[PDB]
């Protein structure tokens, strides 16, 4: 991108949702990329997310007060490029430059999915998925996350 | 609101001496030797 | 508001008090454990809610560049006031 | 006249000055680091990292900081090739575990599958 | 006629035309022992021949220094005798030979 | 261009008057008497010494002193636990452990600055996006133990509450340059 | 165990060993070595002091960033003792004097203060109490200090029934009052020994050995009420010991038989001093009291400490007292003293 | 900057030259006065250290610190000058040559100082070149070399000054060279004060220099670049350079890879 | 296979250089103990020299043996001068630190270290 | 500045130079400590138009160094050259040669 | 463009011509000649030709580089010869700078150039002290910057930032003693690498 902004107007703002105790939604910073919608339709297959409205007012989420709680539901936190869908337990605790990454495997599931444990100062801060095309591809489940 | 910034005066700053400046003073050698010899002769007498 | 542990020492705004059997109170023996009396959570709880007219309100910290980055808060929910993320200021749409 | 035959394994651990504990009782890991799943960029892959096994990081009694006892904790070493990393580990005398590079599989991508006539790939939302 | 060179440790060195002449002729005579295909021989013969030509052309010290552009004429003399020493050392060596050994493939690759 | 510092142009020959002048310079110690006069003039000048604890040395509003954590005029802490001051800290002197507060705001639980490790460079105060961490004008905070210079969040907030009447005025006088 | 007392961390000087300990004689001579070992292994050391902060300045290092907490105390202030011992797993008692002052005598120093410290430790519920008595401080001894240490040993046993009681011999080391005392005998004409230094057997013990024994006692699963005898590996006659000391000093050696009656008179004359006395009657009595054979008591060997011999760790003490002529002499220039068995 | 292929703005370059000559005066004051202190005279040390205190006050006004003023940066200059700084620099520099004259009169013609420094530590020009001195010993031995004249970097190519040249290669000639370099630094300071240009303070590239704080708090790209420059920093394209600057003590070089 | 030597063609003259260095250290130990006021004896220092040679005595590469000889000569040179102090020459003995035990029971009782 | 005329005359004569003109204590000629607020200018590339970053991206103008010869890539009458033209001799200063 | 440096293609061409000159004068040793876009000439040679290359550049008439500016080493521990020894040379006569590179490993020394430049004495002492690169025929080659009893070469990539030992005063032995290092803070490494490439001009071909 460029190094400056020519935007001299007021920015839009979108009211937040209450999608669950795992995914915190600050939807003001969503860029309307429909990645969560495509994931929840194809991989998770719940068909609960979508776009309501038109134009600059187009919003992502559920039209109703819906509790989006399935297994494999932190992967929207993974695939959301902006911080619109963040992890509620991993709320404000660490930063990626802080976190040391150890590549390990998963228990409490006999799939044995590959994960990365993000620790910091001798304390486990986050569990991210790894990439193994023969076990878990790019994502993990909610219990292991 | 015009641009305000640390700038020199429009005519520029004044002259600044930078060369070595020594006063170049003192009596001549003949005068100092003469007054020393005169003090010597007066004291001897 | 500062509180006092049953051990006796004060409790900080992030409550971290040493236990009864914790040895790390000799560092306070013959000295003091200083706690900032002005708890920011209480100080921002006692701030009034700003009544504004528009659906979207812009927040600084109170100065053009002395405040925080200028954000926008959407006051569409009538049930709850919109709080700016940097300060703790709350805004409510004056819908009358 | 200037070439001699040496059939050793190029051991320099007596010259490196490392204590024998951090030579013998140490396990290095050779690996292409995994892609950070929070981002789609892949530039942090494609270089072979050598790291050490993590030791104890305990809590400082005074301040609560993370205290450590081993010096080879932040010892990320970068290599352009797996064989180069193996040779460096063997030369310094560390036991190594090397794991293969996990390239993503090439995938068939077609935009027209989202509007299929009979297959299940037809989406319900753009 | 020159009183000082201005550089400490550099002597005044009167009659510099004869000294430059004998240094350049010695450099040429020792360059005659190099192989004909030696690029060092070819280039050093060019340099020494043109400097000897201008030292024969110009009889005045100041104008000769202006033509040579190697600082003072005593600096030129010192450079000439150092070139003679290099010619002897490069006769002892044999730098015109092919490359002794190819480097490894990633030896000069940056960044890694 | 260039100039000589000790080279002389030609010579002034030998003359009886010049020889007598040089002889008087050597025998009568004229340059030594001149140096005596110079330091005598310095004796009769006025000294530049200030009475220290009563007359302090001059400073500037940009001065980097003791660290402090500031607050909004509402009383809310300015810091939002974003950690980029410790990211830019060239001495790794800051530790910014954090968690959501009871009201859900993004605040810090541990904000430690090791003043024995800090190099007093102001990178934290020029990196902070909300003007939370500042380097106020306090420099007379020398302690008798090493531990008292290991600041925590309570100490930094106390310094911010103590020096806010001066830090705010300095930032007011300075913020248009930065 | 409470979570902050778990011994996590390799080695020492930056780790936690869970040996939170209040050391009461830390400002003296054995106390500096005990505090050094505790701070080296990495431990919370509470030092109550009554001397100047300048006099405790040498203890301000050898601890890592708040692992050493200094606090004032008074020997007549039960509140000060209680606030010293109220956060401590282990209390180590090293209070002692070689003389009697106007305020504190031998009975108070070796009985009343250890009893008060043990009582406060018991009421605060500390886990271990190590108390340093003396070897051959049994009972009915010729000197008042040894009888007082025996009575205080009984009092500490009565109040704190599981107190470890460590009885070292005459401890030698740097800035001691045994080797330096015998080396400072050179400032007079001769060496006034009782019965020419014969029929008096000593086995001095090293400071590092005693401090290592104390640290191993405060970490040891055993020693929950036991009495240890900390002695050196070799027993020497007093004459041979003083002759070895003056041989290592390279000064001279002229002994002199002096009866104990007039030697106690001279000791009282020297002890009549408002400052720290050079010697006293109790000091010469403890000098001429022979050490007992440690038969059934455990010691450094089963506390895990190898007793370093005086012939090994003697040059680091007596090299000060040499002149310039003999300053650069090694161990082999002095023949070792004859070791008796008896 | 050479690795990044960017140039600081002209106002930043002129400020960098002005404070370069200020550092040169500071360093030559320190060198001459501490050399005289080691020889045995301390009054020039006290006088020129009062002057050095004034220049440290200039540093404390232009930045935070008196000494370790992290001010000159790859993005030109961190912050602009406060409004009275140029006038106060002029007021210092118009009186400064008198102080150099006082020290010059105290030391230069003094026969004790001459006996202590003349024909002491004589370095020939060829030996200085072979030993790689390269800073002040070259021009003390007579070698006409100064990086500000031969390989100019900032606006030194458009300031005017002279390079003092020794002729005996001894301590006295080096002392004279340092005093004359102080005088020429005063000359360059006058030229910089006259020709300070009205521009911006840092290179207007937000991917290298941090933006202004107002723009950071009001703009999205500015906040993103502020965040990334103060967490990760700018990526320098790969390559190696050797950059040499005529520091007051000599050729100060950085080999950056 | 086919490397360039630095001083020694094979292991024999490398061992010869090792013996020369050991002779020099063995001769220098008494002078070091006399000059620097060391607490140790002459026997202890020579045993320490033998211990260092033994802990380096498992390498069969002539270049590595030559480099060890060179570094030993440098250390011997700064011990011949008093560039090394009492602290520097007593750092070889590790008189302060407690050695970590070699048994699994002790290494299990304290620390999670192999 | 607050010195008598006799002391000023003594100082000037003893120093050999006029001291009241250039005395090293600052009294009133310095700037006021309280200054009016500034208004710093914006530099170039604040143009809001014709200001694409790809046209002023100096950081990505850097290219890898050009190989003149290589023992691998190349696998390999004319005049002798110099790294640069020889440096012209410095001119003596005209305001003060001091030679 | 006020934010981009000028190029000076004239001095780039001059340095290219001189690189051709040196490469054809010394084909026995020169392995690579490159000129950067910053107009700096680098000549990468075989380690056997350090003495002839440095002597030619010290006193050749057209190449008078009589002043040695810098002598350093760069540890790249992924190539076979892990040390790149770099000489930065200054020509006062022609007002130029050249860079000469050679390579070494832990067991392959390089001939010292003290006979060519005397500053190379201390510079090669520093290189040996910080990287363990031995230098043949060096007078009094020894440590110059490390502690007297220091073990290991700390500027290597595999050496830790904090080292292996630390010093403290011990009152029992009354000395300054060395212990294994135990940090109370544990220096936090930061992964400050963007997963997006910044310079497409340096994009390496895939393996
Ligand atoms: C003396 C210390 C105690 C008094 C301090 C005081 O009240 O100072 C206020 C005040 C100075 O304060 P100020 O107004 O900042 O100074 C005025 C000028 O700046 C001062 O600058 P100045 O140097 O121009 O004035 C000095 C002035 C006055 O100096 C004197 O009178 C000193 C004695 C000369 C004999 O000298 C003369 O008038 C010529 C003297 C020629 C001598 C050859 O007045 C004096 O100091 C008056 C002189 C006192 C002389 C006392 C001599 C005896 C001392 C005790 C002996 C036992
Ligand atoms: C009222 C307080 C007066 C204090 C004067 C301080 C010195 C400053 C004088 C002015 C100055 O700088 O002059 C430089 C000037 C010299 O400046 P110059 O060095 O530029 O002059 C050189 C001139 N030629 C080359 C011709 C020699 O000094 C003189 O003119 C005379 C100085 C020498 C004579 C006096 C000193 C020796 C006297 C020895 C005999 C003893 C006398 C009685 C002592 C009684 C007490 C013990
Ligand atoms: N040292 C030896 O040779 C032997 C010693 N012991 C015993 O071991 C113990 C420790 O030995 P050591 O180091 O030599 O003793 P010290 O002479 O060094 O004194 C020990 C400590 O006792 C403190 N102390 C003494 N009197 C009082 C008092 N009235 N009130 C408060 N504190 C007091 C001193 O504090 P301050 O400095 O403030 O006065 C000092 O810190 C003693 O009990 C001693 O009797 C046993 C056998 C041999
Ligand atoms: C005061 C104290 C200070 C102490 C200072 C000590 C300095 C230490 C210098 C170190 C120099 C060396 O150790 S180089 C020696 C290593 N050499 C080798 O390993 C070569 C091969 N060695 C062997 O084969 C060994 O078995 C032997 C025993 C050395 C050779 O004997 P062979 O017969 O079987
Ligand atoms: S993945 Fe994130 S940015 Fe994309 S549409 Fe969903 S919430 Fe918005
Ligand atoms: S970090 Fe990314 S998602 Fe978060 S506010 Fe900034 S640009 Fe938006
Ligand atoms: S002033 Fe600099 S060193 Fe100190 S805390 Fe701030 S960023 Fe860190
Ligand atoms: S002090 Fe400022 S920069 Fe540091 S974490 Fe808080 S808000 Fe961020
Ligand atoms: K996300
Ligand atoms: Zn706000």
């Amino acid at each position: 991108g460029s190094d400056r902004s020519r935007f001299l107007e007021g920015k839009r703002a979108v009211e937040d949702k209450n999608i669950g105790p795992l995914v915190k939604t600050i939807m003001t910073r969503c860029i309307q990329c429909t990645r969560c919608i495509r994931f929840a339709s194809e991989i998770a297959g719940v068909d609960d997310l979508g776009t309501t409205g038109r134009g600059n007012d187009m919003q992502v989420g559920t039209y109703i007060e819906k509790m989006f709680m399935s297994e494999l539901s932190g992967n929207v936190i993974d695939i959301c490029p902006v911080g619109a869908l963040t992890s509620k337990p991993y709320a404000f605790t660490a930063r990626p430059w802080e976190t040391r990454k150890t590549e390990s495997i998963d228990v409490m599931d006999a799939v044995g999915s590959n994960i990365v444990v993000s620790t910091r100062t001798g304390e486990v801060m986050r569990i991210l998925p790894r990439m193994h095309e023969d076990i878990n591809e790019e994502w993990i489940s909610d219990k292991t996350r | 609101s015009k641009v305000k910034q640390d700038m020199p005066p429009p005519g520029g700053y004044g002259p600044i001496d930078y060369k070595r400046n020594l006063p170049r003073r003192g009596l001549s050698g003949y005068s100092m030797f003469a007054v020393g010899i005169g003090a010597l002769i007066f004291g001897y007498w | 508001g500062v509180q006092v542990s049953p051990s006796g020492e004060k409790i900080t705004h992030t409550g971290q008090v040493y236990d009864e059997k914790d040895y790390r109170r000799v560092r306070f023996v013959d000295r003091q454990k200083e706690v900032n009396e002005n708890f920011a959570i209480d100080l921002i709880a006692q701030q009034p809610v700003n009544e504004v007219e528009h659906r979207i309100i812009a927040c600084d910290g109170g100065g053009g560049a002395l405040g925080h980055p200028k954000v926008y808060i959407n006051l569409d929910k009538e049930t709850k006031t919109g709080t700016c993320g940097y300060c703790g200021l709350q805004f409510k749409q004056h819908h009358h | 006249t200037q070439l001699i035959t040496v059939d050793e394994k190029l051991d320099i651990t007596t010259l490196t000055g490392v204590p024998e504990e951090h030579i013998k009782t140490r396990k290095v890991r050779i690996f292409v680091p995994a892609r950070n799943n929070m981002q789609s960029g892949v530039n942090n892959t494609k270089k072979w990292k050598m790291e050490f096994d993590t030791r104890e990081r305990w809590e400082n009694p005074l301040m609560g900081w993370a205290s450590t006892a081993d010096p080879l904790s932040n010892m990320v070493l970068t290599f352009s090739a797996k064989e180069d990393a193996i040779a460096f580990a063997e030369k310094n005398g560390w036991s190594y575990d090397v794991e293969e590079k996990k390239v993503p599989k090439p995938k068939s991508k077609s935009y027209g599958a989202n509007f299929s006539w009979n297959k299940r790939t037809r989406v319900s939302t753009k | 006629l020159k009183k000082t060179t201005g550089l400490v440790g550099l002597a005044v060195c009167d009659t510099p035309h004869e000294r430059l002449t004998i240094l350049y002729t010695k450099t040429l005579d020792i360059l005659k022992h190099f192989p004909k295909h030696a690029a060092y021989r070819k280039y050093t013969e060019q340099i020494t021949n043109e400097k000897l030509d201008m030292v024969k052309a110009e009889p005045d010290v100041k104008k000769l220094e202006a033509l040579l552009q190697g600082g003072e004429v005593e600096e030129v003399i010192l450079q000439a005798e150092k070139e003679l020493s290099l010619a002897r050392k490069m006769l002892k060596w044999k730098p015109w030979e092919p490359l002794v050994e190819e480097p490894p493939a990633n030896q000069w690759k940056w960044p890694i | 261009t260039y100039k000589y510092v000790n080279k002389k142009e030609q010579e002034s020959e030998v003359d009886m008057k010049s020889a007598t002048d040089n002889a008087a310079r050597i025998l009568m110690w004229t340059e030594l008497i001149r140096g005596l006069g110079m330091t005598l003039s310095y004796l009769f000048r006025e000294p530049a010494t200030i009475n220290y604890p009563f007359e302090k040395g001059p400073l500037s509003p940009r001065f980097r002193g003791e660290h402090a954590l500031r607050r909004y005029p509402s009383g809310e802490e300015r810091c939002i636990a974003c950690k980029l001051c410790e990211a830019i800290c060239p001495a790794q002197a800051i530790t910014i452990e954090a968690e959501p507060r009871a009201d859900g705001s993004r605040r810090t639980t541990r904000y430690d600055i090791d003043m024995t490790k800090c190099i007093y460079c102001g990178f934290c105060q020029e990196a902070c996006p909300v003007d939370a961490i500042v380097e106020g004008p306090n420099f007379e905070f020398s302690t008798e133990t090493h531990e008292e210079l290991l600041y925590n969040k309570e100490k930094l907030l106390n310094n911010g509450d103590k020096w806010e009447a001066e830090i705010a005025a300095n930032i007011q006088a300075d913020y248009l340059y930065r | 165990l409470h979570h902050a007392v778990i011994p996590h961390g390799k080695g020492g000087r930056s780790s936690v060993s869970g040996v939170v300990a209040t050391v009461f004689g830390a400002t003296g001579f054995l106390g500096r070595y005990v505090v050094n070992h505790l701070g080296r292994m990495g431990s919370q050391v509470i030092i109550p002091y009554r001397c100047d902060v300048y006099d405790i300045m040498h203890l301000r290092l050898m601890g890592d960033l708040g692992q050493l907490t200094f606090l004032e105390w008074d020997a007549r202030d039960k509140d000060s003792i209680r606030k010293a011992v109220q956060h401590s797993n282990v209390v180590i008692n090293l209070i002692g004097r070689e003389w009697e002052t106007r305020n504190f005598d031998f009975e108070d120093v070796f009985v009343n203060i250890p009893r008060a410290i043990a009582q406060a430790s018991k009421e605060a519920g500390v886990e271990r109490f190590i108390h340093v008595s003396h070897l051959n401080a049994s009972m009915k001894s010729s000197s008042k200090s040894l009888r007082s240490k025996a009575v205080g040993e009984k009092e500490v046993r009565s109040v704190f029934p599981e107190a470890i009681i460590i009885r070292p011999s005459d401890i030698f080391g740097r800035e001691d009052r045994f080797l330096n005392h015998f080396a400072n005998y050179r400032w007079f004409l001769a060496v006034p020994l009782v019965s020419l230094g014969f029929k008096t057997v000593k086995q001095p013990v090293y400071v590092a050995d005693v401090s290592k024994g104390i640290v191993n006692a405060t970490k040891d699963p055993d020693a929950v009420g036991k009495t240890f005898a900390f002695t050196g590996p070799n027993r020497y006659l007093l004459f041979h010991l003083v002759k070895y000391i003056f041989g290592m000093t390279h000064r001279t050696f002229i002994p002199y038989p002096l009866p104990l009656f007039v030697y106690s008179w001279i000791g009282k004359l020297f002890g009549l001093s408002p400052f720290e006395p050079w010697t006293t009657k109790d000091k010469v009595e403890r000098i001429h009291i022979s050490d007992v054979m440690p038969t059934d008591l455990p010691g450094l060997e089963d506390l895990g400490v190898q007793p370093t011999p005086l012939e090994l760790k003697s040059i680091e003490v007596l090299r000060r007292h040499r002149t310039y002529r003999w300053l650069s002499s090694e161990i082999e220039e002095t023949k070792p003293a004859k070791t008796v068995n008896y | 900057e050479k690795l990044l292929n960017i140039q600081p703005p002209p106002r930043a370059q002129w400020i960098r030259v002005l404070f370069g000559e200020i550092t040169r005066i500071l360093n030559h004051i320190m060198a001459v006065t501490t050399h005289a202190l080691d020889i045995g005279a301390m009054t020039p040390f006290f006088w020129m250290f009062e002057e050095r205190e004034k220049m440290f006050e200039f540093y404390e006004r232009v930045s935070g610190a008196r000494m370790h003023a992290a001010y000159i940066r790859p993005g030109g200059v961190h912050q602009d000058l406060p409004l009275g700084l140029l006038d106060d620099i002029y007021e210092f520099s118009k009186n400064f040559s008198l102080r150099i004259d006082e020290v010059e009169e105290m030391l230069t013609n003094n026969r004790i100082w001459r006996n202590r420094t003349v024909d002491i530590g004589v370095v020939t020009a060829e030996d200085a070149l072979n030993y790689g001195f390269s800073g002040v010993m070259l021009r003390g031995s007579g070698i006409q070399w100064d990086l500000r004249k031969t390989q100019p970097y900032d606006v030194y190519d458009q300031v005017e000054f002279d390079v003092p040249i020794g002729s005996r290669g001894d301590c006295y000639d080096r002392y004279l060279c340092r005093v004359e370099e102080m005088r020429q630094s005063l000359r360059i300071i006058e030229q910089c004060l006259n020709k300070m240009p009205p521009g911006e303070i840092k290179v207007d590239d937000a991917k290298v220099s941090p933006p202004k704080r107002a723009e950071m708090k009001t703009s999205m790209e500015s906040l993103i670049h502020h965040f990334k420059l103060y967490t990760e920093g700018y990526q320098v394209p790969p390559g190696a350079t050797y950059t040499a600057i005529e520091a007051p003590k000599g050729e100060f070089g950085v080999y950056l890879v | 296979t086919s490397v360039k030597p630095i001083f020694s063609r094979d292991l024999n003259e490398a061992k010869r250089r090792v013996r020369e260095l050991y002779r020099a250290w063995y001769r220098e130990v008494p002078n070091t103990v006399h000059l620097m006021q060391l607490d140790i004896t002459v026997k202890q220092g020579r045993d320490k020299v033998r211990e260092m040679f033994m802990k380096n005595a498992h390498v069969t590469d002539p270049r590595v043996v030559d480099l060890l000889v060179i570094k030993g000569k440098m250390e011997l040179q700064e011990t011949i001068k008093v560039w090394k102090q009492r602290t520097h020459v007593m750092r070889f003995f590790h008189e302060t630190e407690t050695p970590r035990p070699k048994d699994f029971l002790s290494k299990f009782y304290m620390g999670h270290d192999p | 500045a607050s010195a008598t005329r006799v002391i000023q005359k003594l100082r000037n004569w003893a120093s050999g130079q006029d001291l009241q003109a250039k005395l090293q204590l600052r009294y009133q000629e310095i700037a006021k400590r309280t200054q009016p607020p500034p208004k710093l200018p914006v530099g170039p590339s604040h143009k809001l138009s014709n200001n694409y970053y790809c046209t002023r991206d100096g950081r990505r103008e850097v290219v890898p160094p050009s190989i003149i010869m290589s023992s691998q890539k190349a696998l390999v009458e004319k005049k002798a050259v110099t790294p640069a033209p020889p440096m012209k001799r410095w001119e003596l200063s005209k305001d003060q040669p001091y030679l | 463009r006020p934010t981009v440096r000028p190029r000076s293609d004239v001095t780039h061409k001059q340095l290219s011509a001189f690189g051709e000159y040196v490469a054809e004068i010394l084909p026995k040793y020169v392995q690579q000649v490159q000129v950067s876009c910053l107009d700096e000439l680098e000549i990468c040679i075989h380690p056997d030709g350090v003495i002839p290359t440095l002597t030619f550049l010290r006193d050749h008439t057209n190449a008078q580089f009589k002043s040695l500016a810098d002598l350093t080493a760069v540890d790249v521990p992924t190539r076979q010869n892990r040390f790149e020894i770099v000489y930065n040379l200054l020509s006062l006569r022609f007002n130029s700078r050249i860079r000469v590179k050679t390579y070494a490993d832990e067991l392959t020394p390089i001939d010292s150039i003290v006979s060519v430049h005397i500053a190379a004495n201390w510079y090669e002492r520093e290189v040996w002290d910080m990287f363990g690169v031995f230098f043949f025929n060096h007078p009094d080659l020894r440590r110059i910057l490390t502690d007297y009893g220091f073990e290991g070469h700390p500027f290597r990539k595999d050496f830790p930032l904090t080292g292996y030992v630390e010093l403290r005063y011990d009152d029992e032995v009354k000395r300054v003693v060395a212990e294994p290092v135990e940090l109370a803070q544990e220096f936090r490494k930061f992964d400050l690498n963007s997963p997006w490439e910044a310079f497409p001009a340096y994009r390496q071909p895939p393996e």
